[PDB]
RNA sequence: CCUAUAACUUAAUCU
RNA sequence: AGAUUAAGUUAU
């Protein structure tokens, strides 16, 4: 009782209170980041071994420190003290007490000033976020400082996107997470130097950075210990891009009170402050890191290093990345064109095919110093543009251009024939909801500004090799390579060409103008050279339900032309698959909808529908899931390709549609990332990002439940082996990705469209927790895509009679169509009506053109006619006769025509 | 055929950049570099002699181009006029705390190097 | 009832950009935002009172002769 | 160009909303306003009144209906920034008229 | 100024 | 039945 009490206080002399009540031990429910052959993941379990006693202050004030006595045996306890003796000196570890005490003489392990939470504690709490179940991360935010205890009272607190005060909430934990990492490089020096092998683990360091446990420690010669770190930092990983760790190393002598390091505005490479930081911070990772990833030996490597290249990035200055320039002469005349490329992901690139002195310009080497952002931005004004925080290069003209966007076209005949049909009642089910909303000449840059939500993200390397290759099985069955000039097919010649091409033509004149060997050269230019290329952002006049000015982003001729090259052959290989998981290129029409919504029902047991939103999609995505979407594309130029050629690829790509340079309104500004709307691959990396995202919830799902309690014995076999292929084994084992993958499509069958889900899932694995759910697509969004994902816009199914509730904004009916059912796409019938009565054009509301625009808006209109509400059947009605008003005021008209669309025969 | 016109159309517009091109203090920057490469961000912030500010009300005016001339980039800068949204020339007394719901913001400022 | 005045705001709003009321850039930001307001509003007295804010700017330059109609 | 112009007063004269009704009549007879309407609690309107008849229906005092709603008159100039005081307005001195109204509603 | 991809409809030529 | 051009509609 208080003889324990004062046997606990020691040398200390600290005023301790008892957590639990007499000798018993005090069971509390923390993370653990655990391997043993009984379970495995990363999970929360009960700590029922240790007693826990809290220091009070000088006014008798509980404060954080905490005295934790931990009893297991006498031989874990002769162990601790033999490895404690040999690593006592170091600043790291945490101060033990080793005593015996008669509760009957059961020996006791007593550790001193700990913290109520390790590092583990925090690491699930923001890789695990729960709105509502988030009272350990409040009580660390409190605890340390970071924000008072009436910040929660705000709602949306915890939302990056509606409240960005949270990332300053979550940067004051930062300083205490760089100083957890300087002690992990201590405590394994001092394990190396005195000989020790063990493994690291999040839920050992205490929040202060103090180590404590060494059960599992073994000790061998002295010079020659081997500390495992992959499961430490690999698992620590994204918390060091959410609390910015590295903020201190901006400053002069990692000092917060002092000013910044003022470095060199002509210095680009920072590759020794590279490998610096990477010594620094990160000493006892094995695996090789290159700065520069022009030198990494395949793409995991460059995954690898490009997710380290993230994090030392954030610490230098932002005006050495991007292009590198070099003046260069022409006929003697001097030019300024980019000779290489400074990256935050991959490092520096140079450009491998470059002259000093041209005696004459080609078309292609004109081409690629007009496309190139270096002659623009040294030639026009300095711009600093305070409307929007992102960077600001320079401004192209003297001034600055404001487009507005008008509003819509009232087809005003159409709206009284529908109200003399009965349409536009009070209180009637269906109302216009779908309008063109005019925007003022502010419009454009407060729609750039948008790209503040984008930040830098580091992810958990381990984790992401491993599901980069459980994403590659779903585009296995795909066809892919480069192409000739001459098998490129364009769909429409007479577009825009972007900027500064938009000035003399249309993508026709360039496609004319240029011979298929002036093509295929400037293809090969790309696999040895970076092009640097500027991106045009267009205001979109289109319909909407919401105020939001919509941009669309216009790549330059010479990416898309290279692209298409790259690219078209596996693109156009996805596009014509019909029965896998991506859907892009299937109709909805004879049938395609019923075949699309079978295909997804495939063996599911206990099967339920769900769906789930990307908020903010094109502006949050983190540049690593772009790089890793990009390299899963590039696996199929095996054969045709180098791995110097699909890296200029990648840096191509990258430099680019990635963080290329954006010109909006006349001026250039630094695209921090997203992905571009405007380039060919943009539908099917979103696809390959949103499997990537599926795959990870899976896995965070299966890892973080409790393996005691899983009664199939085949499921806690393979989350065994998942954590084993995560986090112990380097190499890829390629059978049980292809069991992962096959337990993957058994139980959480998709269906892939840009972005866009449906996910039949088995129900009873869910509520186990052994495939994923909404709670784990939330938890995945929050730590990896920097977003807030609330569950009202998330859906769930119950009932497959009823269909899934959206996709692609069709809804769906189980209908009797001639002696079987099937499953028919309908639209909102707001969206109908709205684009019958409101157009962009003043030549779109007379007989001229309006009936084949109204036939199309009846085609699409058609399955309403079998809804139970009669007024959603009767808009095809009023479609109907609106097309007879038409065809007489000068076989579409009767109804069979519209039904043979659905008919599954073609 | 028209590969001409457009091919003399990319030469003549990459010529007339470098009659705008500022070629000496370009030269400075340019062979102060360790390998005469230099990043293309630092170009117009240390070469070019126009410098705009866009402005989108009056705290950020007070806190970025208050009084006639002004430090940005580690220089010194002297307006040279002001045009609001509608491109209309504002003079400096009628950018105050009183007179600025008056104006049409943003206002975009130009200053040359001085 | 509330769709006449949804439709009436869009035909006002083209009819007040066919006089050239967006060389005026803050007259236009409030022309937008009052017809972007109709155009979400729920309740119809909420929307009637925007109408008459945004009729207005209409009645105010003398370009469209209401006389003649 | 005038089309949409014949179909908005035909749709404007269908809402048969009295607010909408009386400023186009006022605009009809000239008393058009120079700024625009605000509907929130109290700011300032002006309103240009072409001459007298159309002035003593809409003021009677200190306060005259515009919109369907009550505004309480500041200052009233004539061609200049000619202040006239509020018990001026009669037709005893109708030749002692490009008129403006500037006030404020409840 | 007006992007990318996919599907569908209509019209007109050659087969 | 297939290809080409032009136009339109929807989706992302
Ligand atoms: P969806 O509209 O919900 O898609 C989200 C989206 C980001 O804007 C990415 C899909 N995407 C990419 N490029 C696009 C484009 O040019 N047009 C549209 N409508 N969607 C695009
Ligand atoms: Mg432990
Ligand atoms: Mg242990
Ligand atoms: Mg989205
Ligand atoms: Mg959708
Ligand atoms: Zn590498
Ligand atoms: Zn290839």
């Amino acid at each position: 009782a208080q003889s324990f009490l004062n046997r606990v206080c020691g040398v200390s002399a600290a005023r301790l209170t008892p957590c639990g009540t007499g000798t018993s031990t005090d069971v509390v429910y923390r993370a653990f980041d655990i391997y043993n052959d009984k379970v495995a993941g990363f999970a929360k379990f009960l700590k029922t071994n240790c007693c826990r006693f809290q220091e009070k202050d000088e006014d008798d004030n509980l404060i954080d420190s905490y005295f934790v006595v931990k009893r297991h045996t006498f031989s874990n306890y002769q162990h601790e003290e033999t490895i404690y003796n040999l690593l006592k000196d170091c600043p790291a570890v945490a101060k033990h007490d080793f005593f015996k005490f008669r509760i009957d003489m059961v020996p006791h392990i007593s550790r001193q000033r700990l913290t109520k939470y390790t590092m583990a504690d925090l690491v699930y709490a923001l890789r695990h976020f729960d709105e509502g179940n988030c009272d350990t991360l409040k009580e660390i935010l409190v605890t340390y400082n970071c924000c008072d205890d009436d910040y929660f009272n705000k709602k949306d607190w915890y939302d990056f996107v509606e409240n960005p005060d949270i990332l300053r909430v979550y940067a004051n934990l930062g300083e205490r997470v760089r100083q957890a990492l300087l002690k992990t490089v201590q405590f394994c020096d001092a394990m190396r130097n005195a000989g020790i092998v063990g493994v690291l683990t999040l839920d050992n360091q205490d929040l202060n950075g103090n180590w404590y446990d060494f059960g599992d420690f073994i000790q061998t010669t002295p010079g020659s210990g081997v500390p495992v770190v992959d499961s430490y930092y690999s698992l620590l990983m994204p918390i060091l891009t959410l609390t910015r760790a590295l903020t201190a190393e901006s400053h002069v002598d990692t000092d917060l009170t002092k000013p910044y390091i003022k470095w060199d505005l002509l210095k680009y490479d920072f590759t020794e402050e590279r490998l610096k930081l990477f010594d620094r911070y990160f000493k006892y990772w094995d695996q090789t890191y290159h700065p520069n990833c022009v030198n990494c030996l395949d793409d995991r490597c460059i995954l690898h290093c490009a997710n380290f290249n993230v994090l030392f990035s954030t610490v230098f200055p932002p005006t050495s990345f991007g292009p590198l320039v070099r003046k260069i002469f022409v006929d003697g005349v001097p030019f300024v064109v980019s000779t290489g490329y400074h990256f935050r992901e991959l490092g520096v690139v140079h450009n491998q095919d470059v002259n000093l002195h041209s005696s004459r310009l080609s078309f292609k080497e004109l081409l690629v110093y007009a496309a190139d952002p270096a002659m623009h931005a040294a030639s026009g004004n300095l711009l600093l543009d305070k409307r929007t925080t992102c960077f600001s290069v320079a401004a192209l003209t003297n001034n600055v251009a404001f487009q507005t966007v008008k509003p819509g076209n009232f087809n005003k005949d159409f709206y009284d024939f529908a109200v003399s049909k009965g349409f536009f009642k009070e209180g009637s089910s269906v109302e216009l909801k779908h309008f063109f909303f005019a925007q003022d000449g502010n419009a454009a840059i407060s729609d750039y500004d948008y790209y503040r939500y984008n930040l830098p993200t580091m992810c958990d390397i381990r984790q992401l090799l491993f599901v980069v290759e459980v994403v590659d099985k779903y585009f296995d069955c795909y066809d892919g390579g480069c192409i000739n000039a001459n098998q490129v097919i364009v769909n429409n010649l007479d577009k825009s060409a972007g900027f500064p091409f938009n000035k003399w033509g249309k993508a026709r004149l360039y496609y004319d103008s240029m011979s298929y060997e002036d093509q295929d050269a400037l293809f090969a230019y790309t696999k040895r050279n970076v092009i640097p290329t500027i991106t045009q952002m267009n205001l979109k006049y289109a319909i909407s339900a919401k105020n939001r000015a919509r941009t669309v982003a216009g790549v330059s001729i010479c990416s898309t032309m290279t692209n298409r090259q790259f690219h078209q052959k596996l693109l156009k290989s996805i596009a014509a698959t019909r029965g896998a998981t991506v859907v892009i290129g299937t109709s909805k029409f004879y049938g395609g909808w019923h075949n699309m919504l079978k295909t997804v029902y495939s063996d599911v047991e206990n099967p339920h529908l769900m769906g789930w939103d990307y908020p903010k999609c094109d502006r949050a995505m983190p540049n690593m899931l772009r790089i890793m979407a990009s390299l899963v594309l590039a696996r199929k130029h095996t054969t045709c390709c180098s791995l110097s050629h699909r890296f200029y690829r990648l840096a191509n790509e990258c430099a680019q549609v990635l963080s290329e340079m954006v010109m909006c309104g006349g001026s250039l500004y630094v695209k921090p990332g997203g992905t571009s709307s405007g380039d060919a691959t943009t539908a099917y990396a979103n696809s390959v990002f949103n499997i990537c995202q599926a795959v990870t919830a899976n896995v965070n799902a299966l890892l973080s439940t409790d393996g005691n309690k899983i009664a199939d014995k085949y499921v806690r076999n393979l989350q065994h082996r998942l954590y084993e292929c995560l986090y112990r084994n380097r190499d890829v084992d390629t059978d049980f990705v292809n069991e992962f993958y096959a337990y993957l499509r058994k139980h959480f069958s998709m269906m892939i469209l840009s972005d866009d889900a449906v996910v039949c899932f088995n129900s009873t694995y869910a509520s186990q927790g052994l495939v994923a759910s909404i709670k784990n697509f939330k938890s995945v969004l929050y730590y990896q895509n920097n977003v807030f994902m609330s569950e009202a816009k998330c859906w769930t199914e119950t009932d497959l009679t009823k269909g899934p509730h959206e996709f692609c904004s069709q809804h769906t009916m189980l209908v009797k169509q001639g002696d079987d059912y099937v499953y028919l796409p309908y639209p909102d019938p707001s969206r109908i009506l709205g684009a019958g009565c409101f157009v962009d054009d003043i030549v779109k509301t007379d007989g001229t053109l309006m009936i084949e625009r109204f036939v199309s808006l009846a085609i699409d209109a058609y399955p309403l006619t079998k809804h139970p509400n009669q007024e959603y059947a009767d808009v095809f009605h009023l479609y109907l006769q609106y097309i007879r008003k038409l065809h007489d005021e000068l076989r579409y008209w009767e109804p069979e025509f519209y039904e043979a669309m659905y008919t599954p025969h073609t | 055929d028209k590969r001409a016109k457009v091919t003399s159309a990319m030469q003549t517009m990459l010529f007339t950049m470098l009659r705008k091109l500022d070629n000496d203090a370009l030269n400075n920057i340019i062979n102060n570099a360790r390998d005469g490469c230099v990043p293309l961000n630092i170009i117009p912030l240390t070469t070019a002699a126009k410098l705009m500010v866009v402005i989108p009300d009056y705290n950020t005016y007070k806190n970025t181009c208050d009084g006639t001339t002004f430090t940005y980039a580690s220089a010194l800068w002297e307006i040279q006029q002001v045009v609001d949204a509608d491109s209309k020339i504002v003079q400096l007394s009628e950018i105050s705390m009183d007179n600025s719901p008056n104006l049409a913001w943003p206002l975009i400022v130009t200053a040359l190097r001085a | 009832k509330m769709s006449d005045v949804k439709c009436t705001s869009v035909v006002l709003l083209s009819v007040l950009q066919q006089l050239r009321v967006e060389s005026s850039s803050k007259l236009w930001a409030q022309c937008v935002q009052l017809h972007n307001d109709i155009l979400l509003a729920k309740d119809t007295t909420e929307a009637f009172e925007k109408m008459v804010s945004l009729l207005s700017v209409l009645l105010s330059m003398q370009g469209a002769v209401d006389i003649n109609k």
